[PDB]
DNA sequence: CTCAATTGGTCGTAGACAGCTCTAGCACCGCTTAAACGCACGTACGCGCTGTCCCCCGCGTTTTAACCGCCAAGGGGATTACTCCCTAGTCTCCAGG
DNA sequence: CCTGGAGACTAGGGAGTAATCCCCTTGGCGGTTAAAACGCGGGGGACAGCGCGTACGTGCGTTTAAGCGGTGCTAGAGCTGTCTACGACCAATTGAG
């Protein structure tokens, strides 16, 4: 099938919606943050502005991985073909 | 449960057919965290680093956008 | 005032036995930085102080002893990071006197070489570092088996990924 | 101050910090010498950078810090605390 | 003439620090006494750290003459210090990634 | 009153731009009126530039109110700003891409 | 208060004498006063860092215009200074 | 195959023994006198007639060897996963599109 | 005396140098168009290069370009050459 | 002949591996120094055995664990004998074939595992591992100087 | 509201670009000995066909815990005044790039 | 040879961390109907492998330029020390942000 998920594509690129949750995603900052230093705090713009970048962060890494598969004749994504790309950058893994 | 389970595996799948993605492994799930734990590490450590220079205990917005420009994802947001 | 031989660190201060001229080795004394004149004394002697460390081609050892290595006179200076925390010096150091056995090996924070063993204890959960290597001769069977899983480390990254690419490529 | 020849008696100088039984060429002193002047040049472009967005202007003890836990990764940064405070402690009158 | 190098034990000449810091004045600014010694500890840290492998690398030719090809074996072959450098390295030469799949 | 803004006609002021110049340059510099016209022309330039780019395409959608997301189009569309502005807009997303990989049974 | 002077209503007051009709929202301003201050900062680095090695200390005409030259191409920066050097000519004729 | 021999070598040695060849010497693959030819075309283009140093050929030479390695070396890692081993000329575009680069 | 008029430098370039400079980084075989698409790329990043040094010389009042301003136009791209100045 | 790829030292002599074409790596032999004739294929390997042995540091990979390889054999002609692997070590003079005294003990590593108790011989470019029980029975004095170093 | 921009004092010590010393630009056409590049005919592995392991699309059922409104303790933001002991300015000794 | 901090000095104007404006962050309880986890039919992905096209690998033939510098015309940096004109910092008009 492939109908289904032709629209799904086109509903998500139309809309910027915010799929990245605050509450649950605030806790996995919290346990790195408290073992560096203790008594710490935050605010509400600082998780808006990280999440703001790592819903573009996630696209961008996403087409990387997307454009290497056109050549090699495939459609579906691979874990080993990130760790590829990301030497290129400068990431690596 | 515990804090390292809030990525679900819809927040990926809805996330990844913004770009062109068809299809979706299984193992990307498992594979994304790993990712976004090193992601994450780079601007956690410079936070703290930018709150202990200025002599505060708060992380404001006014840092993140001085912190990522030197991390090469610069970001227009909270002036910067 | 003519060349400098010994080196130390007392109190976070670095001594220098300066050489007076006309004189023996029993009457030299530590002479502090306070009043000096001698922009070019200082730059000349750590050029030969870096060769003595680095002339030891892996280790030299012989059989009739008189071979003995050491890394600093006062271990590092004071301001150490490595096998104990929150520096300052060795303020605890006991846990040998006792003789117990270990729970469990679990993990620590990684560093670039001597990276703090933690060492658990029955019952009461104190934590002791060791640091001193008297230790590792009274019983050296605790020493062995206390190293065993403490950090996880798989395989070089770059050699993974050329096992992985044989399993696709026919 | 401003001039490109700033080092060149201290370059030169340079012959007993490696090994007796080696010698430094005619072409290893450049590739040696720009690599300690960029490093140089960064520190002072990020002191005279971090202090404005900080609101300060004292390029202090404290100042420096930051630009090496910045710039070196976290798996590093604590190898050059007790290079620094050797410097620091060794400094009479300034604690 | 005491200056800053009698009261600080270092390698590099403290007083060559200070002479390009105080160019950068950035309106009403001031330059530290400690800014200076605290920035050349670095240096000569990263500048030990090269001269310890350039003179670790070469034990068995014993050449008086340093080649540019045995520099590049301290940048290039740690992870740790090929990411922090960004700048190229002049002169060629890389590491030969020997593939099983090449073979 | 005259100033310096209704001399030489540009609406960007010209001492805001020579005080902050003022803070970059090294030492004392001598930033005059020769110095400050001639940036902040540019700023207002390039600031017009991508306004009147995302105007063209906020008229077809037959909205008044100006979105966040012509912005992203305006630069990411045209091939003379994505190569200079390498960050990415916050809250806009990326272009609609169209492939033939995108059905059934391969292409 | 000293805060920072922030570019605010200086992009709508220039936005409201060519589109009258348009109404921007406290969204959309944040976004595109950063990227101002953030392209200029860029320029003033590339002015300031040409002075050190030059042995200069006063900024010309021609350090603004080499900016413009370095950062965009030959396609873009060739219309910019035939509209800036207007600016110049229309201020040393008349008041 | 052999030196002496009528029929020539097979298609895997010499080609496996080049890479090797070239990590125990330090050469400059890049000629000067035709490579100086191609920059004087594009330097008197909108331009008056400039001159150039005994150092500036020798800089691009150097810069070009950092370069054409590492492009190379991305498209050599990209062409593995494609089930082949020999390099396609449209995978550059598609390399340079991960790097930043326009295509 | 001052410059060459040359003309047709396209049709010049070494062919053999392109196959032996591949050959370090670790590439096998190569194909018949690689030729003619790596000189398609080649002009377009020496441009972003050659249209800075004169840039560079003309801001410092000179006609020559010498071993400074390659630093400051390899600095632009990523590249810094070490063995220049500093 | 291409590459080396075996190379070890036995009896105080070093053999090389004739790579043979057409074939694999189980039709090779050995053939002694003074009867090959290439000088082209000394200097390339000596470059890179060096290069690939300065690489190599920094906590490696691990290797098979719970194995002692030697400990004591057998008698009757222990050498000789088939073949162990296709590495660089294995089949190499751990001491127990050439009958040499130990001079330093080197090598420091940190990772999963026991410490790396390198014992390297007099004489000798290449060092083995050795048992961690029978070091402080016959020659006590150099495991305790060998921890009083750092 | 507040405390930024402005005009036009006034002789401070920046800069434009002539001339001079004596480098190494790059013409003409010298020599040595291995590179440029034509197109033989060996046998690598292109990316089409279509075998057959146990992947994961579409959108059921109904747990776990998305994120909604609105409690009210006392964290520590981002400044504004006081008065500590920082290290500029700039004379003129005898060191150093 | 050269050409600038060094040291004595005591002005200029900032760090330390007290005071106290007027509304955020985080632990907590209650509960709508979002989109959470697990694992059902049967779409058509990935990987293993047989057969044999297109156009590369690998020496020889025949050049006509590749490399070092061979020699010598009259352009090209940087240094020197004249004259020249932009806009430091100052006080205080009267209006933008």
């Amino acid at each position: 099938p492939g109908t289904v998920a032709l629209r799904e594509i086109r509903r998500y690129q139309k809309s910027t919606e915010l799929l990245i949750r605050k509450l649950p995603f605030q806790r996995l900052v919290r346990e790195i943050a408290q073992d560096f230093k203790t008594d710490l705090r935050f605010q509400s713009s600082a998780v808006m502005a990280l999440q703001e970048a790592s819903e573009a962060y996630l696209v961008a890494l996403f087409e990387d991985t997307n454009l290497c598969a056109i050549h090699a004749k495939r459609v579906t994504i691979m874990p080993k073909d990130i760790q590829l790309a990301r030497r290129i950058r400068g990431e690596r893994a | 449960r515990d804090n390292i389970q809030g990525i679900t595996k819809p927040a990926i799948r809805r996330l990844a057919r913004r770009g062109g993605v068809k299809r979706i492994s299984g193992l990307i799930y498992e594979e994304t965290r790993g990712v976004l734990k090193v992601f994450l590490e780079n601007v956690i450590r410079d936070a703290v680093t930018y709150t202990e220079h200025a002599k505060r205990k708060t992380v404001t917005a006014m840092d993140v956008v001085y912190a990522l420009k030197r991390q090469g994802r610069t970001l227009y947001g909270f002036g910067g | 005032v003519e060349k400098v031989l010994d080196r130390r660190v007392v109190k976070g201060q670095v001594e220098y036995l300066l050489k007076w001229k006309g004189f023996s080795e029993e009457h030299n004394t530590w002479e502090p930085e306070k009043n000096l004149d001698c922009p070019e004394l200082i730059s000349e002697f750590m050029k030969k102080y870096k060769k003595m460390k680095e002339g030891e081609n892996n280790k030299p050892r012989e059989k009739s002893e008189s071979n003995k290595r050491k890394s600093n006179f006062s271990n590092s200076a004071d301001d150490i990071k490595s096998k104990k925390k929150r520096e300052q010096s060795n303020d605890i150091a006991r846990g040998f006197e006792r003789g117990l056995e270990p729970e469990k090996i679990i993990g620590a924070t990684d560093s670039c070489g001597d990276l703090m063993f933690l060492m658990k204890w029955k019952d009461t959960d104190e934590a002791d570092l060791v640091l001193a290597k008297e230790a590792n001769v009274k019983c050296p069977q605790i020493v062995i088996a206390f190293y065993e899983e403490r950090l996880t480390w798989h395989a070089y990254p770059e050699d993974a990924e050329n096992k992985e690419k044989e399993t696709a490529k026919s | 101050k401003t001039r490109k020849e700033s080092y060149a008696i201290y370059v030169y100088k340079v012959l007993k910090q490696v090994h007796p039984d080696t010698g430094i060429s005619s072409k290893a002193m450049s590739i040696m010498n720009s690599f300690v002047n960029d490093v140089f040049e960064r520190i002072a472009g990020e002191a005279s950078r971090l202090a404005h967005y900080n609101k300060r202007s004292t390029i202090t003890s404290r100042e420096i810090q930051t630009a090496v836990r910045l710039l070196l990764p976290g798996e590093l940064a604590k190898h050059a605390v007790s290079e620094g405070t050797k410097a620091v402690t060794k400094y009479t009158s300034a604690k | 003439a005491v200056s800053r190098s009698q009261r600080a034990g270092l390698q590099f000449p403290v007083g060559r620090i200070h002479r390009h810091l105080k160019s950068r004045t950035t309106s009403h600014g001031r330059v530290g006494a400690t800014a200076a010694v605290y920035s050349a500890a670095i240096l000569e840290y990263l500048t030990a750290e090269v001269l310890e492998l350039a003179g670790n690398a070469s034990k068995d030719l014993k050449v008086k003459r340093i080649t540019p090809r045995h520099l590049q074996l301290a940048i290039r072959g740690d992870e740790e210090l090929d990411s922090l450098i960004k700048a190229t390295i002049a002169g060629g030469g890389v590491i030969p990634h020997i593939h099983k799949s090449l073979i």
